[PDB]
Formats: C-alpha cells, structure tokens, sequence
RNA sequence: GUCUCGUAGAGGGGGGUAGAAUUCCAGGUGUAGCGGUGAAAUGCGUAGAGAUCUGGAGGAAUACCGGUGGCGAAGGCGGCCC
RNA sequence: GUACACACCGCCCGUCACACCAUGGGAGUGGGUUGCAAAAGAAGUAGGUAGCUUAACCUUCGGGAGGGCGCUUACCACUUUGUGAUUCAUGACUGGGGUGAAGUCGUAACAAGGUAACCGUAGGGGAACCUGCGGUUGGAUC
RNA sequence: CCGAACCGACUAAUGUUGAAAAAUUAGCGGAUGACUUGUGGCUGGGGGUGAAAGGCCAAUCAAACCGGGAGAUAGCUGGUU
RNA sequence: GGAAGACCAAGGGUUCCUGUCCAACGUUAAUCGGGGCAGGGUGAGUCGACCCCUAAGGCGAGGCCGAAAGGCGUAGUCGAUGGGAAACAGGUUAAUAUUCCUGUACUUGGUGUUACUGCGAAGGGGGGACGGAGAAGGCUAUGUUGGCCGGGCGACGGUUGUCCCGGUUUAAGCGUGUAGGCUGGUUUUCCAGGCAAAUCCGGAAAAUCAAGGCUGAGGCGUGAUGACGAGGCACUACGGUGCUGAAGCAACAAAUGCCCUGCUUCCAGGAAAAGCCUCUAAGCAUCAGGUAACAUCAAAUCGUACCCCAAACCGACACAGGUGGUCAGGUAGAGAAUACCAAGGCGCUUGAGAGAACUCGGGUGAAGGAACUAGGCAAAAUGGUGCCGUAACUUCGGGAGAAGGCACGCUGAUAUGUAGGUGAGGUCCCUCGCGGAUGGAGCUGAAAUCAGUCGAAGAUACCAGCUGGCUGCAACUGUUUAUUAAAAACACAGCACUGUGCAAACACGAAAGUGGACGUAUACGGUGUGACGCCUGCCCGGUGCCGGAAGGUUAAUUGAUGGGGUUAG
RNA sequence: CGGGUAAGUUCCGACCUGCACGAAUGGCGUAAUGAUGGCCAGGCUGUCUCCACCCGAGACUCAGUGAAAUUGAACUCGCUGU
C-alpha cells in the first residue's frame, strides 16, 4: 500500500512509503545469497566512470532463476521477500524435487501459488513457455533475448511486453519503451507482468533518502568554471550555449545509438 | 595542528622500501641511481 | 410487511467478444489535381496526393431493431455473451 | 413571434470619460467595554496575640477573670502590569455598487433580433460578450 | 528538540620579530546522521578528486614536486676592476 | 582529579635503574637533569607477533592485448583494520614480570599401551555468519549504612556515647544449573534436488509421544586448615627491613559492564574463508585409520626496558597546538555538565623589589539610559523545576519554553519515616528445588499538606533561554573558498526535456578489457529547474537538434577526348 | 503619497512615469527553519554624557641570561628663502 508520512519533521513532511505487509519479515535464504561490495562508480584503472555513485547500505546479492528451465516439475511459493538488487520483489519457490529457487515474482502472485516451466506448462501467471507456446497478444516479462541466455527485458518492477505477432522463426514484441522488436520464438517469456507496480509511486521525501541508495549529488554544469564544463562561466547566471554533456556532445534531441549489427531486429524505434 | 608527516612504518615499506623499488624498472632506476652515487642508505628500509 | 409460483425490463457492478466506420502505417495499380466555401484563401499534392486494392496497428462509439417504447429515488441507463 | 405602443426612424446592453452618494478591503492607528493571569491591600469585620493598659465581677488584697489599645493573619475597594476578545471612530490606496447626466466605443437581448435564447461549468476577449461540454423550451420555420 | 564528549568555525578582544608560518580567551553551530573516527587500500599532473570555492592533490596549485633539454630567450634593469 | 591520575596501540629507540661529572646543552643558578661518562636492566606452551583463514586491494604460470617499455587477467598466491587453542591469585627487583617464585590450573599436538571399532576428500551439507533503533527484566562491578574487630577519650567550652578513626579482601579453574532466550520430539517408508555417491542436508507420506533438546548471566559450593590483613613488636646502613596478626558479616542502592550474536520493531534489508560438526567417492580391508582411557614427550622463534594528550610521537625549540583505544571513587547534581574532594599527580627551569603614565585581563559605580556608533560592536541582561496561562498565522505537525505569572530555605507534625521499593524468619504446599503460596521483621524512601522560623535576598555559589513587532532572500537538515568570503552561493526531495533495447547510451582505455550492472525502460546516463500552493502566455525568422530525399552542387576512385616530347620512316 | 520619529537619503504600506520585472538560465505566494540582509520596540547596561576608584599581569628599579629589523658616512637645531 501507498502510504504518506504525517509532517512531524521537515524531512518527513513529503515522504511517501510503499508497504507490503506480505513480503518476508526474517532473513533470506542463505544458500542462494554471494556477497556483492560496492564500486563507487569506479573501474579497474580506478577511474570514476559512472558520476554520482557512492556509499549507500550494504546489500547482499540473492541468485535469481532467470533462465526457469526447470521444465516438468511443479513448484510451490513459500513465500515473497524484499530483495535489495533490483524494484521488483522475488518469490522462493520449492520444487517438488526438493531444490529451492529463487524467481521474479508476478502481479499478483502469493505464497501457496504453483508455478511450472517448459513446452506443457499451463498458461498461467508465472509459469513459462517458449514463446512459440505462448498465444499471440498475451502479457509476459523476463523475456529472452536469445534461447537459453537467460530473461533480459521486462524484469522491472510492473514492467511487461505485449506478445503483438508471430511469423515464421520470429515473434514481434511491443516493449514498455515503445519500441517494437523481433525475438526468436524459441526464446522463453513468463506469463503475466512483474508485480510491485507501486514502485513508482514511492516519494523519497528527503535528501539521505537517496544517499542511503548509492546516489551521490549532482552539480550542474552551469554551476562550474569554464575549465570544469562546457556550461561553466559567467559574471552571474549566464549560458547562452546549446546544452551539452560534460563531453561535449549535444544532450537536448542528438541520437546516439549506433548499432548496425542488431538493427535487423528493430521493427520500430520508440518514436 | 594536524602536520602533514603522521608516521607509519607498514606505510613507508609499502609505499619506499626496498622491495617496492625492486617491482617496478622505474624503481629499480632508482636503486641504479643512488648506487651511482655512492649513498650509504639506498632506500628508507631499515 | 413475510412466504410460494411466474412475467417484462437500455436497473446496477465486473469480465469477454463481434461487425461497420474514421485515423495512422506498409505495399500494389495509377496521374494531376485534391480539399474547402456564398465565393475564396490558408492547407495537402509530381519528394506521386486525391481515387482504388491488400495487409497491419489503435482508440472510441454501438447503424438497422427504436417506438409521445421500457427500466430506475433522482442524476440517468442502448451491439452480443457470461 | 414580440421585452414595440409618438408603435423598428421602436426598444435596449456593457466597458470607458464626467458628477455625486453609501459601502467592502487596507500598512495600521486611536477610543469604549470586557475575559484571563497576577501584583496591590485603605477602612471594616472575623481569627490570633509578643507588648501596653484596666470603673461594675471574684480575691487568700498581692492579684485573678474579663475588657480595651497596639501588633498580626484572612477576606476585600482603589490602583497597577501582561496578554487576548469585542465594539466604535479613523486611514494613503484600492474593490465593486447606486444615482445623475449624457460624451466616447460598439450592437449583446427583444422578430428566426439577422449565429434561436437561456442554465451550470470552463477557457478567452476593450466592452456588451464569444467558444467548448452537457442540459431546458420559457424556440420561429417546417 | 535541549545539552557534554566528539566534529565544526559565526562574533569580539588579544596576538601580529606570536606561546602558535592560522592560535588563545569569552561567547557560537551540529551533536542517531547526507554523522564522526581508527587501520589498510585505490585514483597521478592537462591528469586526479571536487554537495563547485578554480577548491584540494605533503605549510607549494588558472596546471604539483624532482631531475633533465639548460648557460631557454631577455630590443629590458643592474654591474663592468 | 572524565585529569594535569592509571594503562595500551601507533610512533620513537635506551630516553629506563645505579654510580659519577657540571665544560657545552637546560632561555637564570644548578650540588639537579630526558645533558657527559661508566656499569647494570627486558626471563612466557597460555600476553603479542610469527602461524591457519580470508576482505578491500596487490601480484599473477599459461593466457588475451599492446611499436618497445608495458596493460589486463585465469589457475593461484599474497594482503588485517576482521574469524581461528589454552593462566589465575599472591609474593618478589634499584630497574622485568599473567614471563621469576609460591599455590592452584588449563590447551593443542606427537608417541606408546589398553579396550572397542568403517576409516577415507581437492567433493556434498551444516556451522562459523554478521543492520539501525528501541524497550524492559534479571544481574554483577561498585558504593552507602549497619554489625563485627582493633585503636581512641582529645592543645580551647563539651565529648563512656545515638561518640571518633581504621579495617572488614580473596582469582582462574573445577562442580552445580538458576532468571532468561530458541526450538515440538522420536521412529519407519519413499523421492526428477545438493555435477558422482551419501546413512548427511532438502522434499513427500505415515505412526507415536508429548515433553525432549540446545543455549544461558548471576548465585551457591570448592579452590582456601591457604593467601592477604588494621595494627603490634623488634631492628635500621633512619632509606627501610625482619616478626606476628584481630574481624574478615549483612542489608540497601546500583551501571554506559554482563545475560544480549537475545527480545521487539523498522527499511535503507545488514562481509568472506578457515578452524569446527557431519556425509560419503576413489581407495583400504582381522592393515591402516577412527573413538576413549592411561602414560610419556613437545609447545620452537622474535617482542617484552622506558615515554605515550607527551620535555621521549607529529609541530626546526624542554613550543599554550595535534594524537586512536581502555579504566571511571565521594558530596551536591539529570549528568562523563559544574563546584569541592579521594587515589594519584603537580606549582608549569629566571628571580627580588616598587606600587607612575600607558597597554592587557578583571571588579564596582552617583544622575541619565543607545544620547555611542556604519551598526547596541562590546558589555550588561535572561537563565532551574513544578504549576497556571499563552495571539496572529498554519502545510494542522506546528507557531510554543510564545508571551506573562505564582511557588521554592530550614524545623516540627500528619507519619517516633508516609506512598512506594526491597524483603528475613515463620507458616503452608509440592511433581522436594537455585521451588510455589502466605506472611510480612529489617532496610531504603519520594512528594504533598498544615504549623512554625531566620535573612535584604532560599533555582542564593558554579551552573543556567533575553523577549516581542514589520520585512528581503533561500523551502527545510546539510555543503563550501585548509590560512581575510558560511552566504542570497553549492546540494537537496520534487518537476521537465532528452538520450539509451542491452555486446545499452555513456565513461576510463592505441587495445584487451573494466565501470554502467551480476542492473534491463517503474532501468540507467546527460541537461536545466529546485519543498509545497496557484501557475507556467505569444514567437520556429536566426542558431542548434529531429525528420525528409525529388532536384542542384560536391571527394577519393575511374581515365573518354584533345594537345605536346621522342623517332622507324 | 501614507505610517512610524521632536526631527527618518534607511524601514513598512501604497501609487506606476518598469532608464533597464515577468513566467522551469522559472513567475507570484508561502507555515516552518537560518551563527542570513534591513527596520522598530520592551528589558538591560561605562556604548555614551564623562569618566572615577579598585584587583591582578606587564611597563619602572636591582641581580642573572641575552635577541631583532635597519645602517654611504655624521661634529644629526628653528625659521624664511633657494
Ligand atoms: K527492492
Ligand atoms: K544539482
Ligand atoms: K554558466
Ligand atoms: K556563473
Ligand atoms: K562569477
Ligand atoms: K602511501
Ligand atoms: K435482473
Ligand atoms: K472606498
Ligand atoms: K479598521
Ligand atoms: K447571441
Ligand atoms: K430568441
Ligand atoms: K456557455
Ligand atoms: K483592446
Ligand atoms: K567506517
Ligand atoms: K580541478
Ligand atoms: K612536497
Ligand atoms: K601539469
Ligand atoms: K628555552
Ligand atoms: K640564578
Ligand atoms: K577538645
Ligand atoms: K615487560
Ligand atoms: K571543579
Ligand atoms: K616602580
Ligand atoms: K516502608
Ligand atoms: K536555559
Ligand atoms: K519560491
Ligand atoms: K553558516
Ligand atoms: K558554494
Ligand atoms: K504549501
Ligand atoms: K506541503
Ligand atoms: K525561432
Ligand atoms: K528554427
Ligand atoms: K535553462
Ligand atoms: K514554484
Ligand atoms: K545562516
Ligand atoms: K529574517
Ligand atoms: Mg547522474
Ligand atoms: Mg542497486
Ligand atoms: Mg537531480
Ligand atoms: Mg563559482
Ligand atoms: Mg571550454
Ligand atoms: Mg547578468
Ligand atoms: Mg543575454
Ligand atoms: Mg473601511
Ligand atoms: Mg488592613
Ligand atoms: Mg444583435
Ligand atoms: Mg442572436
Ligand atoms: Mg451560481
Ligand atoms: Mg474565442
Ligand atoms: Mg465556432
Ligand atoms: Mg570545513
Ligand atoms: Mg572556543
Ligand atoms: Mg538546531
Ligand atoms: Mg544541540
Ligand atoms: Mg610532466
Ligand atoms: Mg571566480
Ligand atoms: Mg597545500
Ligand atoms: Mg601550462
Ligand atoms: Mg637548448
Ligand atoms: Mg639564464
Ligand atoms: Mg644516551
Ligand atoms: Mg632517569
Ligand atoms: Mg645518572
Ligand atoms: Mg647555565
Ligand atoms: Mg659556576
Ligand atoms: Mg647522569
Ligand atoms: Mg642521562
Ligand atoms: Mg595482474
Ligand atoms: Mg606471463
Ligand atoms: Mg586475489
Ligand atoms: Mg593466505
Ligand atoms: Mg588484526
Ligand atoms: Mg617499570
Ligand atoms: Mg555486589
Ligand atoms: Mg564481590
Ligand atoms: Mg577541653
Ligand atoms: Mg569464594
Ligand atoms: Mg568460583
Ligand atoms: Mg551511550
Ligand atoms: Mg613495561
Ligand atoms: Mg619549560
Ligand atoms: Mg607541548
Ligand atoms: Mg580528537
Ligand atoms: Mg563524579
Ligand atoms: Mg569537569
Ligand atoms: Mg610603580
Ligand atoms: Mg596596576
Ligand atoms: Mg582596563
Ligand atoms: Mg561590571
Ligand atoms: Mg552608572
Ligand atoms: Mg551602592
Ligand atoms: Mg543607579
Ligand atoms: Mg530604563
Ligand atoms: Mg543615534
Ligand atoms: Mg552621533
Ligand atoms: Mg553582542
Ligand atoms: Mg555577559
Ligand atoms: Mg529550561
Ligand atoms: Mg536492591
Ligand atoms: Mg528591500
Ligand atoms: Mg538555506
Ligand atoms: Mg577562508
Ligand atoms: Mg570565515
Ligand atoms: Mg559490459
Ligand atoms: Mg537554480
Ligand atoms: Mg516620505
Ligand atoms: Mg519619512
Ligand atoms: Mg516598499
Ligand atoms: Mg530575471
Ligand atoms: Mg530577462
Ligand atoms: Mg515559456
Ligand atoms: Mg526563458
Ligand atoms: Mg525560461
Ligand atoms: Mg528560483
Ligand atoms: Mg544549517
Ligand atoms: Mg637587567
């Protein structure tokens, strides 16, 4: 549920908190958690080559089923737990066999809910087919890109992708960009949408609130000498220049992808 | 006032000693200099 | 006022689906106009429009039935199916 | 059909300009009344009583009882302080309203008033108003 | 939120061949946080890092320090027994 | 005296102790010294390092990449600031001591017996193993008072008592298993999981029992017929030694330490690897190996002095500076503030006079009270607790400690000490204990009310908000010019535009790669704006960006055509 | 122009003649917040009228130790002129 703060300090006056009373309250499953400490932006020559990424809690990462070929076996969800890593949410499912796994979890899917994966299973929320086997015009997320790499689009929170065709080898998707796309129908999908679709609705509220998220403050380039930026300058506040990166480059409409290898497989760009 | 030499004797060796001259070639033009010379204390290893 | 049996109904809430049409996109044919008005002009068109054929996308509304017909406290309620 | 009757060469709307009148807002300010919280404590009455002083009663003649004065405490009028409420007056400037008079700008309404009018709402415009959406007939023609 | 430790540095006086190449004294701000601190690690000079002051990068910064090209060049100043 | 005491790490390196000397060093003298010279001094299976294990990160066989130098990185190997066995009390030196001595312990390993016996890993599973905040309860350290024991009878009125002073200490280990915390137990059968196997972990289905296990401070017992112990006595080379030794209990208060790596709760969702336990594979088979008891041996090496908020470290100085961790007594107090003290440590390495101007740091001030000045700068002032009471405005939280005001010491009574806390004996019960119930002796003890009483003054010192009215800017907490600027600047949550379909855009990089991200459009980058409320109008001619692609123009490339040189003729 | 003052180039409220505001290099408001800028009042005072006295540390004298910047050379006065 969306739930506002009540303003009994300034930095809670515009706070709004998504709570889930659903989602586990004790410790994640430890065979399925690595460590995963942090870069500060930083590369292997140590250089900062992302800005603005720094501090922020410790996380631990849990090891997501995003392949789900497990094919032929049931399994059941015990239960839906908060994950650090990523907006959506993750259900630990047990499979008949005994193994536990860890998947993203659907809209709409609850503890005591049995989810299956391969050619036979039954076109349900959280099961997953070979687009092939899924119906033209369904809903699905966690989609591969190609067979058995693992599911790449479609894994944010209340995200999905609109099955829209189907013609030969290829299967034509509307993603949640806009864009329409051919995949292989071999390619795997799961059914249904992401669930935790108040993600965006969330208000930090604050300015620690997204320290305690990694994020580090941005200085306008317009703030900094001539030296530091191409906006920087000015007796006062001056521009008179056509917006660019710290680079350089235009950053107001310019284009910047080039990709001819994979253009094959756009059949519309967002816009 | 905090000056700016706060001694550690892990930090020099790391940082100057001999070893750490040893492990680069710049490093070990260092040493060829200094034996040029004729220095009695070739680096800050004690 | 309660119960029994039946009747008509665009009464309400939720979900699904169908056909017509508009627009847009792609392609075929085709060539100098189209559109608009009281008359015009802006606009669109030889970078091939308008017209005509095929395929696709999408949203909204449900022709005929239809009725000084019906239902609902009023506001209001109209394809079909659950 | 009509809001016309010296009868459409009729009637009539609003801004703007001019004059006068009452009124709302207004940096505030100045009076009246009053709430609350305290400070204050004349006189009086009541309680207490170191100290002083006593006609009637009792004395074993020394005094005793009782009284008075003084002092003190309680209650309380004047008065004082702080902060509110309410009410009256007033205020550069400003909002609309009424009346008069008719100058300037148009012609919104009354006939189908020349785009039927009106209602709620929203946006726009020197002004009457215009436009969108739903609604009404208190619409002429057919 | 008030307030010590701890982290700061708004005002004044002193000091200015200082006790100190940035402090002392009286006051001052934060004080469960975008907090503070120990140890170790990483980023290197047209480069780093910067909640951005051209700030900081060993009392050095509109391009660090050390060595070299090097006796740069100096239509300028001084000096020339 | 929350240090100017005690003790570590770091850093230093003989500064330590003793004798001796006073040239130089010491801001003066110096017989003294962290100074000179000489001698002495640091004792470990248990403390630390080394060691086993890993983090960030480093290096890195082959490898991939790069003119060379080199860059990156796999298997690996390093790397603490983190995980991993074990010792305490007393005594002793001029100088070391958990190291020496006395007493009493513990750990790991090698051997060898004995008894019994499926052992076996580079593999599987468990465990190790983890956040912030908050709330209590049970405790101990520790303190206070009483009792006890020893001593005292007071330089000046009084002091045989309801008087004064001192002491009243004891460990690890071993045994016991309590307040509390967590978890149902046991036995069968079966199985697509744990790269193979597995009796282990995971899963499924039954039967049966309901209490079984794990964890755990403290207390109690033992350790201890010991040790220590006020003092006494005897010697001193008057520094100190030698000898002996009483009581050695209770109640109450009580941590920021322990139970607690707990419990409750929240979102920002909280290392790793080994030691350790367990499972089997290859293999080994009356062998090895495993388990237990007993014996015996081993536990090396290096550090250990001394300073450590400092005269020994960083600051050129015997420099108002800087420096991480641990300990935490009394009275008042909310307190680690503050005042006065304890233990303990010091008077800061020039002194002696004088009592001018002037400077510095302070105290008080007649009448006036901001007239000062750029400006109330500085100063003065306010200041505590409880209660009464508190406006506009507001985002309904605030504003607010608004403002303003009253009470406050001591003594007695209520009550020989109250409400409350704590809790003994006794008594009862028991599934007999570190038990429950009852009961309340003793101990401790607010706050209030009434009456009285002293002073000019009772929050008496130290300590400890000045308040209100109008307005600009920035929403707010934060950040900044180390060393003249703390702000209206930067950041910020929120908003918008825009790029980006994943081998993402983008960034570091001749490259390999790496960050973005073990993320995937509810995501990530760039840019501007800057909470929130009401809003955000017109202009696409210029510059940019985006789309278009018929025509004009146009590069390398191609080399038609024309012209020339040469000369067989 | 109004308010506040005995007196107000500042302040507050207005007017509009905006040299040269204006809508995310945002416009206009805004409770709360600020070692932020301006203005007013009560309290308070040595800030001041206008200073006086006092307590300490220097200054001064004696003993001991013992610097510095600077410096062509000096037997280093005023005035009026040059
Ligand atoms: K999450
Ligand atoms: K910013
Ligand atoms: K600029
Ligand atoms: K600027
Ligand atoms: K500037
Ligand atoms: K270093
Ligand atoms: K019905
Ligand atoms: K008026
Ligand atoms: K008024
Ligand atoms: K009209
Ligand atoms: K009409
Ligand atoms: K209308
Ligand atoms: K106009
Ligand atoms: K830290
Ligand atoms: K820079
Ligand atoms: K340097
Ligand atoms: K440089
Ligand atoms: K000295
Ligand atoms: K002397
Ligand atoms: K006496
Ligand atoms: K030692
Ligand atoms: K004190
Ligand atoms: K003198
Ligand atoms: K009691
Ligand atoms: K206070
Ligand atoms: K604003
Ligand atoms: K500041
Ligand atoms: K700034
Ligand atoms: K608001
Ligand atoms: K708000
Ligand atoms: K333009
Ligand atoms: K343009
Ligand atoms: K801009
Ligand atoms: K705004
Ligand atoms: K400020
Ligand atoms: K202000
Ligand atoms: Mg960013
Ligand atoms: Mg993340
Ligand atoms: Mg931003
Ligand atoms: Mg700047
Ligand atoms: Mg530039
Ligand atoms: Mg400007
Ligand atoms: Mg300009
Ligand atoms: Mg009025
Ligand atoms: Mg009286
Ligand atoms: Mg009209
Ligand atoms: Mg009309
Ligand atoms: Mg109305
Ligand atoms: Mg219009
Ligand atoms: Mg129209
Ligand atoms: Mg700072
Ligand atoms: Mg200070
Ligand atoms: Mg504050
Ligand atoms: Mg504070
Ligand atoms: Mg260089
Ligand atoms: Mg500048
Ligand atoms: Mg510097
Ligand atoms: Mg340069
Ligand atoms: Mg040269
Ligand atoms: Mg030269
Ligand atoms: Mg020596
Ligand atoms: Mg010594
Ligand atoms: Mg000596
Ligand atoms: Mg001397
Ligand atoms: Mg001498
Ligand atoms: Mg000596
Ligand atoms: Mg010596
Ligand atoms: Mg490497
Ligand atoms: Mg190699
Ligand atoms: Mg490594
Ligand atoms: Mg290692
Ligand atoms: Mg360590
Ligand atoms: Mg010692
Ligand atoms: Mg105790
Ligand atoms: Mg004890
Ligand atoms: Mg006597
Ligand atoms: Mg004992
Ligand atoms: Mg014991
Ligand atoms: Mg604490
Ligand atoms: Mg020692
Ligand atoms: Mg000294
Ligand atoms: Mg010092
Ligand atoms: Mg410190
Ligand atoms: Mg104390
Ligand atoms: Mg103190
Ligand atoms: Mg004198
Ligand atoms: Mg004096
Ligand atoms: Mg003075
Ligand atoms: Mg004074
Ligand atoms: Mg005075
Ligand atoms: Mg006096
Ligand atoms: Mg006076
Ligand atoms: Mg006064
Ligand atoms: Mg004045
Ligand atoms: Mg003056
Ligand atoms: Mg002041
Ligand atoms: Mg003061
Ligand atoms: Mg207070
Ligand atoms: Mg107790
Ligand atoms: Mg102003
Ligand atoms: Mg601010
Ligand atoms: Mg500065
Ligand atoms: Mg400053
Ligand atoms: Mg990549
Ligand atoms: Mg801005
Ligand atoms: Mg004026
Ligand atoms: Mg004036
Ligand atoms: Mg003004
Ligand atoms: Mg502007
Ligand atoms: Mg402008
Ligand atoms: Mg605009
Ligand atoms: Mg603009
Ligand atoms: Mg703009
Ligand atoms: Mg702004
Ligand atoms: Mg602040
Ligand atoms: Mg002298």
């Amino acid at each position: 549920a969306v739930v506002k703060c009540k303003p009994t300090s300034p930095g809670r006056r515009h706070v709004v908190k998504v709570v889930n009373p659903e989602l586990h309250k004790g410790k994640p499953f430890a065979p399925l958690l690595e460590k995963n400490s942090k870069s500060g932006g930083r590369n292997n020559n140590g250089r900062i080559t992302t800005r603005h990424i720094g501090g922020g809690h410790k996380q631990a990462y849990r090891i997501v089923d995003f392949k789900r070929n497990k094919d032929g076996i049931p399994a059941v969800v015990e239960r839906l737990e908060y994950d650090p890593n990523r907006s959506a949410n993750i259900a630990l499912v047990l499979y008949k066999d005994g193994e536990r796994r860890y998947i993203l979890a659907p809209k709409g899917l609850k503890a005591g809910d049995q989810i299956q994966s391969g050619v036979d299973a039954a076109i349900k929320p959280g099961n997953t087919l070979p687009m092939r086997n899924i119906p033209v015009g369904s809903t699905v997320h966690n989609v591969e890109m190609k067979p058995g790499k693992g599911g790449q689009l479609a894994r944010s929170a209340g995200t999905y992708v609109q099955i829209v065709a189907r013609d030969g080898a290829y299967v034509t998707l509307r993603l949640r960009s806009g864009e329409m796309r051919k995949v292989e129908a071999d390619c795997r999908a799961t059914l249904g949408e992401v669930g935790n679709a108040e993600h965006m609705l969330r208000v930090l509220g604050k300015a620690g609130a997204a320290r305690w998220r990694g994020v580090r403050p941005t200085v306008r380039g317009t703030a900094m000498n001539p030296v530091d930026h191409p906006h920087g300058g000015g007796e006062g506040r001056n521009f008179g220049k056509h917006p660019v990166t710290p680079w350089g480059v235009q950053t107001k409409g310019k284009k910047t992808r080039s990709n001819k290898r994979t253009d094959k497989f756009i059949v519309r760009r967002r816009s | 006032m905090k000056r700016t030499f706060q001694p550690s004797v892990l930090k020099r060796n790391r940082s100057h000693g001999f070893r750490a001259r040893m492990a680069t070639k710049n490093g070990r033009q260092v040493l060829a200099r200094r034996r040029a010379k004729g220095r009695a204390r070739l680096t800050v290893s004690k």
